[PDB]
RNA sequence: ACUAUGGUUUUUAUU
RNA sequence: GCGAAGAACCUUACCUGGUCUUGACAUCCACGGAAGUUUUCAGAGAUGAGAAUGUGCCUUCGGGAACCGUGAGACAGGUGCUGCAUGGCUGUCGUCAGCUCGUGUUGUGAAAUGUUGGGUUAAGUCCCGCAACGAGCGCAACCCUUAUCCUUUGUUGCCAGCGGUCCGGCCGGGAACUCAAAGGAGACUGCCAGUGAUAAACUGGAGGAAGGUGGGGAUGACGUCAAGUCAUCAUGGCCCUUACGACCAGGGCUACACACGUGCUACAAUGGCGCAUACAAAGAGAAGCGACCUCGCGAGAGCAAGCGGACCUCAUAAAGUGCGUCGUAGUCCGGAUUGGAGUCUGCAACUCGACUCCAUGAAGUCGGAAUCGCUAGUAAUCGUGGAUCAGAAUGCCACGGUG
């Protein structure tokens, strides 16, 4: 797990407040170019692109302690490997193997 | 699809073409990418797009029939 | 090394009783699917009646009769040595060889549908005249190369 | 061998666990974050209330907790029946009010982890530490047991060699599922070397 | 009317709650006495015992999710404070709900 | 019913 | 289809040029500002320079501090070089029957005995024999699971028996039969007849739903080899640190002079096409699944009920069964080309996006040499879910129909 890669994780979550809520309603009217063919807002127009990062594009979940997009299960966290230890610990709970 | 069809401009083009009478005469402009289209308003500017390690010189003239940038530039060095 | 059967229970057919009427639909049938197998099997027997078909009152466990498979060649030892001896294939399978035999000729013949083409393959081997037959005559002069064997 | 490990591959069998915390199964990833928040205070407590074993306890959005201890009067005094002098320790280091429990030892010498402290006493300090390896043996197999691996690798000289040893007593099945072996890891650093110290215990089947 | 949510991954320590809470409603007065034990669910993972270079050779552990609301008709003046100071037991999540 | 090859150098016991 | 469940930027190794640094990440010291919000110019951007507004936490206002912006040391960053350093985890045989111990015995000794020898098995399994004997770990047990007959329950699941009947498991009403969550019984080589140191240990027949560890999982001894990996991770030696570091914008792993496994589809009429027509499991969902109903050739869009997920949502499974019709025509079957427009998403559809609608129709008659899977619900075979997912599969993992 890339310690630049856990900090663009937290700079994401304060600029999805910033780029990606309540500009919406904005982007819905913004966004057509054939309704009247007329130049007139450009600048706004280039304002739906000022998010580069911390839109849902490059935005992954990860296996929770490694940093990974690969062998995790989501509703855990844990590894498909890290999972086979805390089930032998009790730490996932009412996850077994046999004693039923 | 795209936006509005056919080649659409681009601001970083359509401002250096506006400054081509502020600006006056001069060696030619970089813009770096080779990406953007060619539009009948690119007369009279000279510029310069990125090789993959130096820049090479363009101009647009009526002649042409319509491009990107890249049309201009060659960023392969065999065949 | 070790099996020994187990020779597993079969169906027989549920309107002429016998278990070579029911064999027959395992062996004609493609991708496992059955069921036009068994639409072929008897309405290639209508068909058949214009012919030289053999016990009608049988359906084709008499005319099976008029195709000929007896002997096997190739991968074998005798006397623990290497030998091109042939041999004759057991009784329970001779039949069952020559079902494949007669479905893969008829399937074959480049006109009209499969109960037309099986009754002319079954009038024509009741003749000893039938389609397909030089794919296996290199092994018949194979099984013909040896009468005094070990 | 040598690398099945009775508090590892084989502790999700017939043993019991020290840690179990209950969450939101929407937030389970979410809340495994804490679950080192929890121990970084609280780890190097344990010897401070002499703690032979803890039971990490948490209930959603809570925390309990119960630890066994032979010498609760280091951490409680008399008479034991009022834990506050502990809680108001482990509530404040968690962030949130808790609710802790103390639990008695029988055998506390019959330990892997006791076991393993009496003799990295002696390598943490580079002083001889076999006499405390045949004390442990003799103190385990006349107080209960039926076998014993005592094991030590690293700055075992004779100067500046490294070497391992271990001299068993009795008979330890380490690869049947059902033995219940007990066990402890030790791994140090004197900022000179490397050492470390295995043990296992066995005492009887299922 | 109100439900009370009792949520656990063992069929026998869903019981187990569900004869907690019937006794200690026969310590309030009376509030429950058998509720329904509603449909179950599974669910099913793998887990790898190589933890490099074998995804193919995997082993499989299992909950079976329970899921029971008790539901009640009146409550009193004990059900919105004993029956909610209640403990009950470890492994099993309890919520008030309506 | 069937055949000859390979120079010289060459690594675990512990952070 | 493997490290690496979906590599346009990002990811990232490699490669160009900008932009920022004792470092965004861990702690400590000198000095300033509330973080933040609002806005203009320079730059495509990372950032740079101006102009306002707030005064939190902390606080008798003291200066502290989350955080932001400049300084300086110990130290940070680096999927950088290398698995002949040092951990950790490791391939495959294989659930294979093997690897070992103590005290005696034997030889000059390394070594041997037992564990070899003789029958038997899945077996170092059990009898026989015995200067060697009894033991340990592996095994077998243990644990999970299935057809049948019972048993608990009795629901929005089921309807034998009985009452009524929009003539229906529908409604009465019922726990029969399925069934859902689980617990039992049956099998003992018992019985017949054979085999064999008539031993040990096996094989047919009868009955039974199923029998000779009933089957199948889940159980990983001794281990094999300078075993794999500096690319999950740890980390010495060595290097970069005004960067080979993080951050931006360009690109590269599809440039084409030479080229290949693995896997799949047609080669028919037992078809191709338009209708009629029969039967599913596994599951899955609140910034969720998204209905009713209209529109859009369609992908989709408007829109927002119900359900916190057995009286809501995804979702009419296809092969199969039967008419009509073309016809042995390189095929009225089959599939490369070819030219544009739609739908969804995204800095971005230059370029190797997906989904959607057409026209042209090269090749193809089961394919030289060499060669793979499986003893039965197995091999073969046609469809449907689950996971990845801003947009992207026929692959990965499951399940049902036929067999």
């Amino acid at each position: 797990a890339k310690q630049s890669m856990k900090a663009r994780e937290v700079k994401r979550v304060a600029l999805a407040d910033k780029y990606f809520a309540k500009r919406a309603e904005l982007k819905a009217i913004i966004s057509d170019v054939n309704a009247s063919d007329e130049d007139r807002w450009n600048a706004v127009l280039k304002l739906q692109t000022l998010p580069r990062d911390s839109s849902p594009s490059r935005q992954r979940n990860r296996c929770r302690q490694t940093g990974r997009p690969h062998g995790f299960l989501r509703k855990f966290g844990l590894s498909r490997i890290k999972v086979r230890e805390a089930a032998m610990r009790g730490e996932i709970p009412g996850l077994k193997k046999a004693s039923w | 699809r795209s936006l509005k069809k056919g080649p659409f401009i681009d601001l970083h083009l359509l401002k250096k073409v506006e400054k081509a009478v502020e600006s006056g005469d001069k060696k030619p402009l970089r813009t770096w990418s080779r990406r953007s289209t060619i539009f009948p308003n690119m007369i009279g500017l000279t510029i310069a797009v990125h090789n993959g390690r130096q820049h090479v010189p363009v101009f647009v003239t009526d002649e042409m029939v319509g491009h990107k940038l890249g049309e201009f530039a060659p960023t392969r060095t065999y065949r | 090394r070790r099996r020994v059967i187990g020779q597993r229970k079969i169906l027989p057919d549920p309107k002429f009783g016998s278990e070579l009427l029911a064999k027959f639909v395992n062996i004609l049938m493609v991708d496992g699917k059955k069921s036009t197998a068994e639409s072929i099997v008897y309405s290639a027997l209508e068909t058949l009646a214009q012919r030289s078909g053999k016990s009608e009152l049988e359906a084709f466990e008499v005319a099976l009769e008029n195709v000929r498979p007896t002997v096997e060649v190739k991968s074998r030892r005798v006397g623990g040595s290497t030998y091109q001896v042939p041999v004759e294939v057991r009784p329970v399978r001779r039949n069952a060889l020559a079902m494949r035999w007669i479905v893969e000729a008829a399937r074959k013949r480049g006109d009209k549908s499969m109960a037309l083409r099986l009754a002319n393959e079954l009038s024509d081997a009741a003749e000893n005249k039938g389609t397909a037959v030089k794919k296996r005559e290199d092994v018949h002069r194979m099984a013909e190369a040896n009468k005094a064997f070990a | 061998g040598q690398k099945v490990h009775p508090n590892g591959i084989r502790l999700g069998i017939v043993k019991p666990w020290n840690s179990t915390w209950f969450a939101n199964t929407k937030e389970f990833a979410d809340n495994l974050d804490s679950d080192f928040k929890v121990r970084q205070y609280l780890t190097k407590e344990l010897a401070k209330a002499s703690v032979s074993r803890i039971v990490i306890e948490r209930p959603a959005k809570s925390i309990r907790v119960t630890i066994h201890t032979a010498r609760p009067g280091i951490v409680i005094g008399k008479k034991g029946e009022d834990v506050e002098k502990l809680r108001k320790v482990v509530a404040d280091i968690a962030g949130v009010p808790a609710q802790i429990n103390i639990a008695e030892v029988r055998k506390p010498e019959l330990d892997a982890k006791l076991v393993a402290d009496s003799i990295t006493s002696q390598l943490e300090r580079r002083v001889m530490f076999r006499r405390a390896m045949k004390r442990a043996v003799q103190n385990a197999m006349r107080l209960g047991a039926k076998g014993i691996k005592v094991e030590v690798s690293g700055r075992l000289g004779g100067a500046e060699i490294a070497r391992t040893e271990w001299y068993r007593e009795g008979r330890v099945p380490l690869h049947t599922l059902r033995a219940d072996i007990d066990y402890n890891t030790s791994e140090a650093h004197t900022t000179y070397g490397v050492i470390g110290v295995k043990v296992w215990i066995f005492k009887g089947e299922i | 009317r109100i439900r009370i949510r009792l949520k656990a991954f063992d069929h026998r320590l869903i019981d187990q709650a569900t004869a907690e809470i019937v006794e200690t409603a026969k310590r309030t007065g009376a509030q429950v006495r058998g509720p329904i034990p509603l449909p179950t669910r599974k669910e099913r993972f793998t887990v790898l015992i190589s933890p490099h270079v074998n995804k193919d050779a995997r082993d499989q552990y299992e909950i079976r999710t329970h899921l029971r609301l008790v539901d009640i008709v009146e409550p009193t003046e004990k059900t919105v404070d004993a029956l909610m100071r209640l403990d009950l037991a470890a492994g099993v999540d309890v919520q008030i709900s309506l």
